[PDB]
């Protein structure tokens, strides 16, 4: 048994989201089936469950924006998420949940855990405009031995921007930070590299920023100030 | 009205070859069995781990392990592997389903003090009316540092944002950037903007600082 799923990627605050997910090498029939999601950084949250006959549970915090749907000829089932905000972001996960079962006195759905699972959509809810950032040098200061040196990758949207370093030929040392989501809506990150500081004044340091959504392709030279 | 589930500890810092014990406790009982963990490495989905308490399903080795009963469970791995250093979840289905907030288990490693760096905004960035001022922590362990913004001594609050990288494959290490930000205008009103680390490396709090204005 394996799931593939599929939908929306980015939304704009009070939209709906719509994601499908289709189970392949097995009925619909035999068992509860999920969605779970799980926002940047943080731990899961169950959203809600369908079965084949259209029955539904939810998650009490979320059952008035979730509706949930299945397609028994296809062998598929949704998840429709109303009035989205910017805390709707997140990995979204469908899941097979517990089993039908016919007992001899009772049946019904029972082992309410999660195998298999799909391999999530991200969800991205925002009010902002695709934007390339800006780029700005985080200069080195002036023994020693060791110094830093870095570009600041501010103000952009949405993710993500890719760094490397003189065109990949400075790979050692260097950090890239996950970006962060600053008040704005906007995305910032840096990447440093630390290099030996006698070098200074005959090493060459560049930073090459790309941000596909926008088409944008930043080189910022970062010397001593 | 849901079962909560909490944790314990949030982060194991373990070598392989060596045990972790993760224990799950719930605000009600859970009914039956009715308790799962999840493995979830970075960029995947959770995997199933254990079901029904103390089950294994096809393909999880034994060295995985579980226990409890009512609020009070645990996850065991005898010795670990390298590819067990992941995130943890306990999981009930007694009730609607809800989940721990998850256990890290990190490389274990000697203890690593951060190399500090500051940086003050770029005259470009001042230009454009607004001012970051970036902290660098560069290569330490554990993870745990605490960084604070003091401008002309006052505790700044409110205006960083902070971001730390996953653990290095080679040295084991974390590194960790702190931005303040300020508008042109505040920033202007100050001197002194200083970044002042704590963590367990170093022997008193290491504070890099700069003068507005001065090279």
């Amino acid at each position: 048994v394996q799931l593939q799923q599929w939908g929306a990627g980015l939304l704009k605050p009070s939209e709906t989201l719509s994601l499908t997910c289709a189970v392949y090498g097995g009925s619909l029939s035999g068992n509860f089936w999920s969605w779970i999601r799980q926002p940047p950084g943080k731990g899961l949250e169950w959203i809600g469950e369908i079965n084949h006959s259209g029955e539904t549970n939810h998650n009490p915090s979320l059952k008035r924006r979730v509706t949930l749907s299945v397609d028994t000829s296809k062998n598929q089932f949704s998840l429709k998420l109303s009035s989205v905000t910017a805390a709707d972001t997140a990995v979204y996960y469908c899941a097979r949940g517990g089993p039908k079962v016919y007992y001899e006195y009772w049946s019904g759905y029972v082992n309410n855990c999660f195998d298999p699972w799909g391999q999530g959509t991200l969800v991205t809810v925002s009010s902002a405009s695709t934007k390339g950032p800006s780029v700005f040098p985080l200069a080195p200061s002036s023994s020693g031995g060791t110094a830093a040196l870095g570009c600041l990758v501010k103000d952009y949207f949405p993710e993500p921007v890719t760094v490397s370093w003189n065109s990949g030929a400075l790979t050692s040392g260097v950090h890239t930070f996950p970006a962060v989501l600053q008040s704005s809506g906007l995305y910032s990150l840096s990447s440093v590299v630390t290099v030996p500081s006698s070098s200074l004044g005959t090493q060459t340091y560049i930073c090459n920023v790309n941000h596909k959504p926008s088409n944008t392709k930043v080189d910022k030279r970062v010397e001593p100030k | 009205h849901e079962i909560v589930l909490t944790q314990s500890p949030g982060t194991l810092s373990l070598s392989p070859g060596e045990r972790a014990t993760v224990s799950c406790r719930a605000s009600q009982s859970v009914s039956a069995s009715n308790l799962a963990w999840y493995q979830q490495k970075p960029g995947q989905a959770p995997r199933l781990l254990i079901y029904g308490v103390s089950s294994r399903p096809t393909g999880i080795p034994d060295r995985f392990s579980g226990s409890g009963s009512g609020t009070d469970f645990t996850l065991t791995v005898s010795r670990l592997e390298p590819e067990d250093f992941a995130v943890y979840y306990c999981q009930q289905y007694g009730s609607s389903p809800t989940f721990g907030q998850g256990t890290k288990v990190e490389i274990k490693r000697t203890v690593a003090a951060p190399s500090v760096f500051i940086f003050p905004p770029s005259d470009e960035q001042l230009k454009s009316g607004t001012a970051s001022v970036v902290c660098l922590l560069n290569n330490f362990y554990p993870r745990e540092a605490k960084v604070q913004w003091k401008v002309d001594n006052a505790l700044q609050s409110g205006n960083s944002q902070e971001s730390v990288t996953e653990q290095d494959s080679k040295d084991s290490t974390y590194s960790l950037s702190s931005t303040l930000t300020l508008s042109k205008a505040d920033y202007e009103k100050h001197k002194v903007y200083a970044c002042e680390v704590t963590h367990q490396g170093l022997s008193s709090p290491v504070t890099k600082s700069f003068n507005r204005g001065e090279c």
